[PDB]
């Protein structure tokens, strides 16, 4: 009857058939789950490609997922994407600056920039606002090509977050990086501008705290689960199967993912 | 038969002339206004550089 949206985003096919078979055996058929490549609700989305229709990547640190090396850490990374157009098409991260460059008018394509970084801002605040923090950290690549969507990103960034009367601290993607990874307790809510090495170290996060899903927030309006590996798509299948309202089964594919990481399927 | 057509022969040169002067005009317009326009066109290595970009590189 209901139906859950499996998004392939370059994901090795191990992986979808590891989720169809956790979902399959685990529902046990109540809910049906079909494959598609855009959705707003409802939806898993597979593999470290961002897809179609989101516009906020944000990822926390869930407290029943920690692993023993980083336990108690609690640190909100919220990645804002841009819309996304068909591969061979040109992405608005590189249109928005070669455009430039070559003299083309970019009105419309900083419109477009501008909402969706003004939707991802008003998420982050909205985070730093419900953990209590005061400062956000923005995460900016500093190489001479990204001299102007990261300049109307830190534009736009710090317009909305001083509005809403919060504070923000500019910073590059290596020191943020290694912070991260080695010191992540003196960062609350750090927010990263749309380039491919903040996606890469996105992933490095959720990956190095032990497996999580990320949290994708659509034009639409809505949430959707994303996980890149076993254990995190697993989890990932878990949050989808209890925002269904079934707590049960989410919480028994937790477990599994807890213990047996890469035979999830095999070990529930 | 007499007058007129006197005073019309004593017309006739300066006429010719002004005539003759006024053609000579209208084609040094005519090649006054010409003017060879050279386009420009987008260069290609923006083109190289965003087939980069879309890359990943």
């Amino acid at each position: 009857s209901k139906q859950l949206t499996f998004i392939s985003a370059g994901a090795t096919a191990a992986v979808l058939q590891s989720a169809s078979a956790i979902v399959s055996k685990v529902a046990g058929g109540r809910v049906q789950t079909k494959t598609a490549k855009e959705a707003g609700r409802h939806a898993v989305v597979v593999g470290p490609e961002t897809p179609i229709g989101v516009h906020t990547a944000v990822t926390e640190v869930p407290k029943s997922a920690q692993d023993p090396l980083f336990s108690g850490v609690s640190t909100v990374v919220v990645r804002a994407v841009l819309p996304r157009a068909a591969p061979d098409s040109v992405q608005l991260r590189d249109a928005l600056d070669v455009y430039a460059s070559a003299g083309i008018d970019t009105k419309e394509e900083v419109r477009s920039a501008t909402e969706a970084f003004k939707k991802s801002a008003e998420v982050a605040v909205g985070k730093a606002k419900a953990k209590g923090v005061k400062r956000i950290v923005l995460v900016v690549k500093q190489a001479s090509k990204h001299n102007c969507i990261n300049e109307l990103f830190k534009k736009i960034s710090t317009e909305t977050i001083e509005s809403a009367g919060l504070t923000t601290e500019v910073v590059g993607t290596a020191a943020v990086a290694n912070q991260l990874i080695v010191n992540p307790e003196s960062l609350g809510v750090v927010l990263l501008n749309d380039v491919a090495a903040t996606e890469q170290i996105e992933l490095a996060f959720a990956g190095v705290v032990g497996g999580v899903s990320r949290v994708y927030h659509t034009v639409e309006g809505g949430k959707i689960s994303a996980g890149h590996s076993f254990k995190s798509v697993a989890l990932a299948v878990a949050q989808e199967l209890r925002e269904l309202g079934l707590s049960s089964e989410a919480d028994k594919v937790e477990a599994a993912a807890s213990k047996n990481p890469r035979a999830v399927v095999s070990a529930l | 038969d007499i007058m007129v057509p006197s005073f019309v022969y004593n017309k006739l040169p300066v006429i010719h002339f002004l005539q003759e002067k006024r053609a000579e005009q209208k084609l040094r317009r005519v090649l006054d206004e010409t003017y060879t326009e050279w386009t420009e066109e987008l260069d290609q290595a923006h083109v190289t550089d965003a087939i980069t970009r879309s890359l990943n590189i």
